[PDB]
């Protein structure tokens, strides 16, 4: 199937540089023009740059001209974005996007890669139980981490029904925190084990937290 | 640079009813040569990239249901979602691909208007492990409610707490069209151990009067 897999995003100092990659597959890469499109957290879509199928032609938004350089390697099936002199305003998820063969619209997008421009330090979360006391609620508090993102699953992905993993909020300390909760039958509390699987890849932090009613 | 302006910013429509989103481009995107409008509509669900719905102002992409239809020409354009389904909750973007730079509208959030549903409320004391680190987080959960408006008040021994909590809300659920909300009250371990009664009080349209969930520190 048609696929665009971005990589290379992460935390970088303001004034620093970063190179994004996008691995294209399932189609003839050189046949199509390609694009980079960004989305700042909670904001709209902003077209960044486009490159012709051969690479002979390149275009940029005014906000990125002279700082960013789009390029491609048709033998490797790869699109690049070299980003220099980064600013806090360049913080965004960056999407690789394919143009239509003839018409010229963006008809396929990758999952995106997060770029965070900040002088703040990488820090792994601490994970605390939200212990339960028909239906009971329990959860995990994933506290004090930077940068985004964290992933949370329950019972290694076996439990998905009734799970709510909340958007992270930035605390005044400049660190993120989030909760993940699940509602379960109260009769399950004695028998069924509930473990939240937390992964903060940016800091190499993996935690499994078993959550049960607190003992008296 | 062509400015794409969407209207409205936010839309709440009952399931099975019609949702219409307007898009106005500051220049005509109708290309004389082929008489086609260089206008596209995108759907973006939370956590996902935009998905192309409509190109040529009116042409439906493969795999996109009949209920999505695009119309208009020149500067004025409309996305119509007939028979709105719960899974259609998303932000919708128009985009001109007439000339560089490619430009997008600001987005329109489509929310589902369903019946009122009261939150189920739960309070969580801080863990012993966290307390040892010098901090106490107290969490209140409001689960599966509609509409989104809700008021959470934290009280510690009768004193209303202000400035020391943060809230986060989920995106409207794709199946049941409800929201959930977590509020986290944060205090020092020292402050926490100076007080007894910790209470979350929830006000919501679905509740005949506010619901309070509480615990006494140290008590089973």
């Amino acid at each position: 199937e048609v696929q665009l897999l971005e990589s290379g995003g992460g935390l970088v100092q303001p004034g620093g540089s970063l190179r994004l990659s996008c691995a294209a597959s399932g189609f003839t890469f050189s046949s199509y023009a390609m694009s980079w499109v960004r989305q700042a957290p909670g904001k709209g879509l902003e077209w960044v740059s486009a490159i012709s199928g051969s690479g002979g032609s390149t275009y940029y938004a005014d906000s990125v001209k002279g700082r960013f350089t789009i390029s491609r390697d048709n033998s490797k099936n790869t699109l690049y974005l070299q980003m220099n002199s980064l600013r806090a305003e360049d913080t965004a998820v960056y999407y690789c996007a394919k143009y239509d063969g003839i018409y010229g619209e963006l008809d396929f997008w990758g999952q995106g890669t997060l770029v965070t421009v900040s002088s703040a330090s990488t820090k792994g979360p601490s994970v605390f139980p939200l212990a339960p006391s028909g239906t009971a609620a329990l959860g995990c508090l994933v506290k004090d981490y930077f940068p985004e993102p964290v992933t949370v699953s329950w019972n290694s992905g076996a439990l998905t029904s009734g799970v709510h993993t909340f958007p992270a909020v930035l605390q005044s300390s400049g660190l993120y925190s989030l909760s993940s909760v699940v509602t379960v039958p109260s009769s399950s509390l004695g028998t069924q084990t509930y473990i939240c699987n937390v992964n903060h890849k940016p800091s190499n932090t993996k935690v499994d937290k078993k959550v049960e009613p607190k003992s008296c | 640079d062509i400015v794409m302006t969407q209207s409205p910013d936010s839309l709440a429509v009952s399931l099975g009813e019609r949702a219409t989103i307007n898009c106005k481009s500051s220049q005509s995107v109708l290309y004389s040569s082929n008489n086609k409008n260089y206008l596209a509509w995108y759907q973006q669900k939370p956590g996902q990239p935009p998905k192309l719905l409509i190109y040529w102002a009116s042409t439906r992409e493969s795999g996109v249901p009949d209920r999505f239809s695009g119309s208009g020409s020149g500067t004025d354009f409309t996305l119509t979602i007939s028979s709105l389904q719960a899974e259609d909750v998303a932000v919708y973007y128009c985009q001109q691909y007439y000339s560089t730079p490619l430009t997008f509208g600001q987005g329109t959030k489509v929310e589902i208007k369903r019946t009122v549903a009261a939150p189920s409320v739960f309070i969580f004391p801080p863990s012993d492990e966290q307390l040892k680190s010098g901090t106490a987080s107290v969490v209140c959960l409001l689960n599966n409610f509609y509409p989104r408006e809700a008021k959470v008040q934290w009280k510690v021994d009768n004193a209303l707490q202000s400035g020391n909590s943060q809230e986060s809300v989920t995106e409207q659920d794709s199946k049941d069209s409800t929201y959930s909300l977590s509020s986290t009250l944060t205090l020092s371990k020292a402050d926490y151990e100076k007080h007894k009664v910790y209470a979350c009080e929830v006000t919501h349209q679905g509740l005949s009067s506010p619901v309070t969930k509480s615990f006494n520190r140290g008590e089973c």
